[PDB]
């Protein structure tokens, strides 16, 4: 069994918001419902990081350390993926029962967080990016940052690491074409990969925001509370290193 | 100090 067939099988389903619409939309109500559904996909994202090869052999503290860095990058990731080949449009699909589309996108404030999801789906829209390349970004997102003294299993993570980049050069040669069109779209990629720390910056400044001011009433569920409340002082202390591609 | 995480790594799938 191939290496980018095992990331393929443990794809997430996908799942529902259990969005009420015959009730009006309102941001706060959008907000909250998206919450409560990403802590649901966080829940999934630990069982699918936990059948990744090679993630079960890093030390356990490793493991939460790469879920908890990476989880705003994986959800932005898989749902820029969901709303390119679900709808080409100027869309967000969060659920099949929650679509965020261009009238939803005029609600006070829904734009200001909706568009650094947008640029995802932009630019793998943009790419053309295929299923295979897609999965291997996905799990380098899972491995995108570590800790400022790097992590306990930092050896075999950078062995891990490299086999993900090899197993993403590979999908990219699947596209048929020459050494030059293939170092050009593994830039492009990687670039991509590269973006997103900002898109992930910007998203968390809103986050940090509306989880810390309480006034708002925008709830969080436990798994995004428990997270949140870890990557906060990690952010303001520096504790972060973003790996890069490029400089 | 995350309690949720730590038990969704360590339980059984
Ligand atoms: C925790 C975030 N909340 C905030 O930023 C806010 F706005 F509350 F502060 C929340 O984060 C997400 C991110 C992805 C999500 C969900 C729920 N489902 N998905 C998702 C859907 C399909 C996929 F394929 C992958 C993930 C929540 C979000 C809400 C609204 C707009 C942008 C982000």
């Amino acid at each position: 069994p191939t290496l980018v067939s095992l990331l393929e099988v443990i794809e997430p389903e996908v799942l529902y918001a259990g969005y009420d619409s015959s009730v009006p939309d309102s941001t706060w109500r959008i907000m909250t419902t998206l919450n409560m559904l990403g802590g649901r996909q966080m829940i999934a994202a630990v069982k699918w990081a936990k059948a990744i090869p090679g993630f079960r052999n890093l030390h356990l503290d490793d493991q939460m350390t790469l879920l908890q860095y990476s989880w705003m990058s994986l959800m932005a990731f898989a749902l820029g993926w969901r709303s390119y080949r679900q709808s080409s449009a100027n869309l967000l699909c969060f659920a099949p029962d929650l679509i965020i589309n261009e009238q939803r996108m005029t609600l006070p404030d829904m734009y200001d967080q909706c568009k650094h999801m947008l640029y995802v789906s932009s630019e793998l829209h943009r790419l053309q990016v295929s299923y295979e390349e897609y999965l291997c970004m996905k799990t380098l997102l899972l491995l995108s940052s570590v800790p400022k003294d790097g992590l306990k299993s930092q050896e075999l993570f950078d062995e891990i690491r490299m086999t993900y980049i090899k197993e993403l050069g590979k999908a990219i040669v699947k596209r048929e074409g020459n050494s030059s069109q293939n170092w050009q779209r593994f830039y492009q990629l990687t670039k991509l990969l590269d973006s997103m720390h900002e898109v992930v910056e910007n998203l968390l400044n809103y986050c940090f925001q509306t989880f810390l001011d309480k006034t708002m009433s925008i709830e969080f569920p436990e798994m995004l509370a428990e997270i949140i409340t870890n990557q906060i002082p990690k952010y303001s202390n520096g504790n972060i290193k973003k790996l890069l591609f490029h400089q | 100090e995350n309690a949720l995480l730590r038990y969704l790594l360590d339980k059984d799938d």
